[PDB]
């Protein structure tokens, strides 16, 4: 008897065509709150009756109806491409004695990674403030890869590798302001590492130029580590870089 | 001391007491509608209904009618019904819009975008006046042509000379320009806007010109007034993709900006700061000279501006004060306030490795022999003949 | 010194408690023009309304043909 | 709380205040409704005018030597201000004097046959289909013949609206006699019309006469059944719960059962729960033993057959079991299950006190928090002002 | 018996909303096990309805998937 | 009660409550400062 | 003339509710001057809600709390104060203002000429105005 | 015989063609008018370059 009407009541909800997902951007006077539907434009939509405005708060990612685009429920976990990143990427297995020799980077390592997030009032006491993040280079065959992932492990945070330009994403929206986006999603998504691996072999006419609106992209996320200082000040989110060689890496690093 | 504990005393009061009022007062007897409120009510909701699409008010013609931009591609010539006034609108501004039919049932967006909020700064800075140590006469400039017109220019009328306007700030890193711009706008007290030019370039077509336009508005309401437009070499000629594009949405930005620069309403009354690495890294155009006036090269510290620099990091690093300020500018090498930054950091790296609980003479010591010894690695002999 | 030093942790929740009451203030109530000399133009515009006039879409000629071509701004072209 | 809360120009609140109300101040007049909801009253228009006159005679129920007195300004004659007043006064007269005296039934005659031509012109369509609710009412168990033949003109004239009225009003005044040449006219009848207002009334009207018919009824129970009409099923349904009345029979209710499984219609369905309420109706014991599957039916229909079916079984003393059957649909989100299920819950508990049983508080307070909610439908609320009008009517 | 025979038939009626026509989308990530969200082809970020017993192991990873195409 | 007479009463407090604290304290403060369900029916008689 | 009595018993009263603030921020401590001036706008808000009528007698008073009670700051609070004194009824409320706006010259009053006359151009509401 | 348009409307339709509008007069980037409901050749159109 339960049975039959479970199956029955699925096929109610199905019915039930579109429905959306937006984000909170403000709370107004008259009681409604500005939406941004993520793939379309900004609209001005009330909220659901059940929930008050007191509940919501600015950028909280939200459900939506398509028949009235009337809230629907708050999204108990944040819509955004980085999540899905780590679960590709999956908990840091590797460990310090997968990689035998190369012994001075190894010690070295955890002193420049793993403290500062740990215990960033010690770090901060015996040194003086927090770093603006670790270039790593050498020779390929390193295994330089190796060593980011072994530390990752005793630190225990979250290691989402983000792999090259993110011009390749073009899931939503442009993908060249997902680059910038980057600062937004890895403070959310705190403890983080971001594993930016990216050459930067992509012309050397524009690292050596002034050409090159890649260049610009790049730039912009650089500046807002240091504007905003949300990773500085309360250190969980590290700005792991790595490029083959020092030497073919963008100038204004 | 206790003048901070007197104003807790006061918040206490004052908080408890303001809460109870607003309850009694607004509702209870007196009534939060009091009737007019219920008129005007059942009258908005029949215009009204949700959705309600935002909007982007290009034009408006008087006749009662305007021409808006939505989400949707197609333009619309629209009627304004009612609401805000023709006067009480200004032209580029983010508008309501009733979805079944679109007309104008008001405004209470006024362009709510990140953007506003980023520009926006009605208090002064963060900085105060020649805290900052060194390049004292280099700041006394910028003080001549930005701020002392807006505080008197009584003295450029007497003379017979239009006051300066502008300055462009260029160089080079380390120097610290972007800080000078901050410092000298706090005393004037000049509401002092400040934005990033890496903000007003997007792929986006055409939105481009009218955030460009709106800080020129923006501006001149609040003169006296300071625009800080930082990393306007941002834009450059950088330009996405070199088979083509960034020669048409690029391009119409920078355009709009310098039609607004001289304006149709005279804006000399705006100063403007540019902080960039050169002009020659934008495609030069900056018109009218004299209206950027007096251009500031900024040199590198030398050995008197260093010392200043020095006393603040060092006062940070526990026990450095054994070493007299003047013997550690004299053993180091010639170098830059910003070499200063990287062997304060330098001496705290080394206490980390030795476990050194505290801080003591003999790490600020040993730290410049480190910093040094980086600086001329990193150096490529070339061999001087 | 003791009686007042710890007010100045009971002040910070107290300022809390103020900013989330702010929206509890502007209510549901209209903030948006509309009253005033203004008011008497809602009833006017309630009939006005159920008129079919506007929205029309803004195109534009791009050839006179001895009927017109017109090309609209979504890039759909009819005559 | 009438005035208050429920709007009196809709129509649909107007009716659940009446009704309620009418209740609350019954079997002794009272005239202090009238004044106190006067505003309230002028209102009013189309049906819920109708039922505002009718009001009055639930109201003026017993005083039997003033009933007619102070219903003589709307009678006709004395009003056609209104054909609503005119009609509903007469549906209110057969109230009050519902099986007491026959000098009452013969004034009632008059009307009828003055009006058993067209029905065609606006306002007779309405003044008649009281009268016929009225004289049916009037003459109950009189068994007149007399008051049968005058509704069947009216049914063969085919009044659009007055022609269910007048079906229903031959089984209430022939009650019980199951006269067979009574049986076989309105069979017959019932497949001519079309028009399916006029079918129900002439299937509900079959049961009735056979009321008490016992296993003389079991012609009538196959024919209706197997008939392949809905409405004559749905109908069919009720002969067997009247005729086979108080003593269960096991005949009759493995047959209630078998027909609420087999046949798939949603009315027929709800049809045999009510009606084994009145087969079990001193045997309520394994009642909601039986209807505890009947509640989990996916039906929205069947749910609220089942909220009344209980009503009925244990419309007297007060019985826990059922109660807690009715908790769910109360809560279940359609409607007019709702609305089933707070009527049901006051029939059970019916005047008693508050003191001795602490569930008839919370109870009550329940049904008065619903008319406060807007957020719950115009049919909730209209279910919730009815029975709290049961919990202390009179 | 009798409930039997509706269990069968309100499997079949769910069969034709699972058949053709259909429409290519791509799983994201999970909101919640039951729960999901997903974009279409045509770039609009749905959030979905997804229908009991289905495949949970290898759905969350993102992956390419079907949607019912009025539903 | 029913619905109505609730309504009025329960408004009724809420003022009341409200404006007694918006008041009385900082008055005050200042002034110093400077069962048998199954119980049948009891086997008495009862007129 | 019955009618003096109430009007005069409400006009008072908010004047009454400024002048106290006034009273203690000028007379006593410093650090009041600074808990008062942080009280003000939310009492203002407060009264608005209550009445409409309520708001225009404080408007007035409010930019005479100003002058009255010698703020530390005559640069940046006064005139964002005045933009918004311009949209409500009443410009009795600017003659007050001024008086405490007077600083030094040509900073904020290079920005106080720019202000009145650019919002007389914007809507000649009346020439009183 | 058939024909393939390539609409204004941003589609891409694989329509009958019509026989009364000629196979001859037809020919490939021809500019024509199209039925706005159901897709067909409806007439032909002067070409714009
Ligand atoms: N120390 C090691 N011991 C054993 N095998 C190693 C070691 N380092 C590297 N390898 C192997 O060599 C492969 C290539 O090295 P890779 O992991 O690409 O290193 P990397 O130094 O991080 N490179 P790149 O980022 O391209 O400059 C690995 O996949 C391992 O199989
Ligand atoms: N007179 C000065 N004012 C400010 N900072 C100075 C001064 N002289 C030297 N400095 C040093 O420069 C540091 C800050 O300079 P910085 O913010 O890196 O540069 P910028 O010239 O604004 N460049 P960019 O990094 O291209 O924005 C200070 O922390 C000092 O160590
Ligand atoms: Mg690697
Ligand atoms: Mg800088």
């Amino acid at each position: 008897n339960d049975k039959v009407r479970f199956i029955k009541d699925e096929l109610r909800l199905l019915q039930e065509p579109g429905s959306y997902v937006g984000e909170v951007i403000k709370i107004v006077s008259d009681k409604k709150v500005l939406v941004k539907v993520q793939p379309e434009g900004k609209y001005i939509v009330d909220v659901a009756k059940d929930i008050n405005v007191k509940d919501l708060k600015a950028s909280q990612r939200v459900c939506l109806r398509s028949d009235s685009y009337m809230l629907h429920k708050v999204l108990e976990n944040k819509a955004d491409p980085l999540v899905s990143l780590m679960m590709v990427e999956k908990v840091p297995d590797s460990t310090y004695d997968m990689v035998g020799g190369l012994t001075k980077q190894i010690k070295e390592i955890k002193e420049v990674i793993e403290l500062p997030v740990k215990h960033p009032e010690l770090f901060e006491s015996l040194g003086i403030a927090q770093p603006k993040g670790v270039i790593l280079y050498g020779p390929p065959g390193t295994g330089k890869t190796l060593l980011a992932r072994a530390v990752a492990h005793h630190t225990d945070c979250k290691f989402i590798r983000v792999s090259g330009a993110e011009l390749v994403q073009k899931y939503i929206g442009e993908g060249s302001r997902m680059v910038r986006e980057l600062f937004v999603m890895a403070r959310e998504h705190a403890p983080s590492i971001i594993f930016m691996d990216e050459i930067d072999s992509i012309g050397s006419t524009r690292v050596e130029g002034s050409g090159g609106g890649d260049s610009e992209v790049q730039r912009t996320m650089l500046e807002l580590l240091n504007q905003l200082d949300g990773f500085e000040t309360s250190k969980n989110i590290k700005i792991i870089m790595a490029t083959n060689r020092l030497d073919i890496l963008d100038p204004a690093l | 001391t206790r003048c901070k504990l007197k104003l807790l005393r006061m918040e206490r009061i004052k908080d408890h007491l303001l809460l109870e009022e607003e309850f009694v007062s607004n509702s209870e007897i007196l009534k939060p509608f009091e009737k007019k409120q219920e008129e005007e009510k059942k009258q908005l909701e029949e215009i009204r209904g949700n959705p309600l699409s935002i909007g982007t008010l290009e034009e408006i013609i008087d006749d009662d009618h305007a021409i808006v931009t939505s989400p949707t591609m197609p333009d619309y010539y629209v009627s304004i019904l009612s609401f805000v006034d023709k006067e009480l609108l200004e032209p580029g501004c983010s508008v309501l819009l009733h979805h079944k039919t679109m007309s104008i049932v008001g405004v209470l967006q006024d362009d709510a975008d990140p953007m506003v909020s980023v520009m926006k700064m009605d208090k002064s800075p963060t900085e105060s006046y020649s805290d900052i140590g060194g390049l004292e006469s280099q700041i006394q400039e910028i003080k001549e042509s930005v701020e002392l017109p807006l505080t008197h220019p009584e003295l450029y009328e007497e003379m017979g000379i239009k006051p300066p306007k502008g300055v462009i700030l260029y160089g080079a890193p380390g120097t610290g320009k972007t800080l000078l711009a901050k410092a000298v706008a706090n005393q004037t007290s000049a509401t002092f806007l400040r934005i990033v030019g890496s903000e007003l370039i997007q792929k986006y077509l055409g939105d481009g010109p009218r955030l460009c336009r709106q800080i020129f508005k923006v501006a001149g309401e609040n003169a006296p007034s300071i625009v800080f437009i930082d990393e306007i070499d941002a834009i450059g000629t950088k330009r996405y993709d070199s088979n083509s594009g960034g020669e048409r949405e690029i391009q119409r930005t920078m355009l709009e900006l310098l039609n607004q620069l001289d304006g149709f309403d005279d804006r000399g009354d705006v100063k403007v700061i540019m902080a960039t690495n050169k002009i020659e890294t934008l495609d030069p155009a900056l018109i009218r000279p004299g209206r950027i006036d007096r251009k500031i090269l900024f040199e590198n510290p030398d050995l008197s501006t260093k010392k200043k620099i020095l006393g603040i990091h060092t006062s940070k690093m526990n026990l450095s004060e054994d070493v007299n300020l003047e013997t550690l500018v004299t053993t180091k090498d010639d170098l830059s306030g910003a070499d200063i930054q990287a062997m304060c950091t330098e001496a705290g790296l080394l206490a980390l490795r030795e476990r050194r609980m505290q801080v003591t003479a003999e790490d600020f010591k040993q730290a410049k022999e480190r910093v040094m010894k980086n600086k001329v690695e990193e150096n490529l002999e070339g061999l001087y003949l | 010194a003791a009686p007042y030093a710890a007010k100045l942790k009971q002040t910070e929740n107290d300022l809390k408690d103020i900013e989330a009451r702010i929206k509890e203030k502007a209510g549901v109530k209209e903030s948006d023009t509309g009253l005033a000399p203004s008011h008497l133009w809602d009833i006017m515009g309630d009939r006005q309304r159920l008129g079919e006039e506007h929205p029309l879409q803004v195109a534009r000629c791009t050839k006179i043909i001895k009927k017109y071509v017109i090309n609209l701004k979504q890039i759909a072209k009819f005559v | 709380k009438s005035k208050s809360s429920l709007d009196g120009k809709f129509s649909l609140f107007h009716t659940a205040v009446s009704v309620a109300n009418g209740f609350m101040h019954a079997g002794t007049t009272d005239n202090s409704f009238i004044k106190a909801n006067l505003p309230w009253l002028g209102k009013a228009q189309n049906w819920a005018k109708f039922t505002a006159t009718a009001s009055l005679g639930v109201i003026h129920k017993g005083n039997l030597l003033e009933g007619k007195k102070v219903m003589a300004p709307y009678l006709p004659g004395s009003r056609a201000s209104s054909r609503f007043i005119k009609g509903g006064s007469l549906y209110g007269l057969g109230l009050i004097y519902a099986g007491f005296g026959r000098d009452t039934t013969d004034y009632l005659k008059n009307i009828i046959v003055e009006n058993s031509g067209t029905s065609g012109d606006e306002d007779v369509d309405v003044l008649l289909h009281g009268a016929s609710l009225g004289i049916g009412l009037a003459a109950m168990g009189s068994a007149n013949i007399e008051v049968y033949e005058a509704l069947k003109e009216v049914l063969y004239n085919d009044s659009a609206t007055s022609g269910e009225a007048a079906a229903l009003g031959m089984g209430l005044c022939m009650l019980g006699t199951g006269k067979p040449e009574a049986i076989h006219d309105m069979f017959t009848y019932s497949q001519e019309t079309q028009h399916g207002n006029i079918t129900r009334g002439l299937a509900v009207g079959l049961a009735l006469i056979n009321y008490g018919r016992q296993e003389l009824a079991d012609d009538l129970i196959t024919k209706m059944l197997a008939s392949d009409e809905s409405l004559l099923r749905y109908g069919g349904a009720f002969t067997i719960a009247l005729a086979y009345a108080g003593t269960g029979n096991n005949s009759a209710v493995k047959r209630l059962l078998h027909v609420a499984v087999s046949d798939s219609n949603d009315d027929v369905r709800r049809a045999a729960v009510i009606a084994l309420g009145f087969v079990l109706l001193r045997d309520y014991t394994t009642v909601p033993r039986i209807v505890q599957l009947l509640s989990k039916s996916h039906n929205a229909h069947v749910r609220c057959g089942t909220a009344f079916a209980l009503g009925i079984a244990c419309a007297g003393k007060g019985l826990q079991s059922a109660i807690d059957v009715l908790d769910p649909l109360t809560k279940d989100p359609v409607d007019f299950v709702r609305q089933a299920a707070m009527i049901a819950l006051s029939m059970i508990l019916i005047q008693q006190t508050e003191k001795l049983n602490p569930q008839v508080a919370d109870i009550n307070k329940n049904f008065l928090s619903v008319i406060t909610n807007k957020h719950q439908e115009g049919l909730a609320k209209f279910g919730a002002c009815v029975a709290q009008g049961i919990m202390n009517a009179g | 018996r009798h409930l039997k025979r509706e269990l069968k038939r309100a499997q079949e009626e769910v069969k034709r909303i699972q058949s053709v026509p259909l429409v290519i989308g791509q799983f994201l990530e999970p909101i919640d096990q039951n729960t999901g969200i997903v974009s279409s082809t045509t770039g609009m970020s749905y959030v979905v309805r997804i229908l009991s017993t289905l495949d949970r192991e290898l759905l969350k990873p993102s992956m390419s998937v079907a949607l019912h195409r009025h539903s | 009660e029913e619905a109505s007479g609730k309504e009025v009463e329960k408004v009724a407090t809420a003022v009341l409550s409200t404006t007694a604290r918006a008041k009385a304290r900082a008055k005050k403060t200042k002034k110093e400062k400077g069962e048998f369900y199954k119980n049948k029916y009891s086997s008495k008689p009862y007129k | 003339e019955i009618k003096s009595e109430e009007k005069k018993g409400k006009s008072s009263d908010k004047d009454a509710t400024t002048d106290g603030k006034n009273d203690d921020e000028e007379e006593e401590k410093e650090a009041g001057i600074v808990d008062e001036l942080a009280y003000a706008v939310l009492g203002i808000a407060l009264i608005a809600l209550g009445e409409d009528i309520g708001k225009e007698m404080s408007l007035r008073h409010f930019g005479h709390l100003m002058h009255y009670g010698n703020e530390h700051i005559r640069r940046m609070v006064p005139l964002a104060m005045g933009i918004v004194s311009v949209s409500d009824p009443q410009m009795k409320v600017f003659d007050t203002l001024t008086r405490f706006s007077h600083d030094a010259d040509l900073e904020v009053s290079m920005n106080s000429i720019f202000a009145m006359g650019l919002c007389g151009a914007g809507t000649n509401n009346a020439r009183l105005a | 015989k058939a024909a393939v348009v390539k609409t204004s409307s941003r589609q891409t339709v694989f329509l009958p063609m019509v026989g009364l509008v000629d196979p001859d007069k037809l020919k490939p980037n021809d500019l024509v008018g199209v039925n706005k409901d159901s897709y067909l050749i409806l007439d032909t159109l002067p070409s714009e370059f």
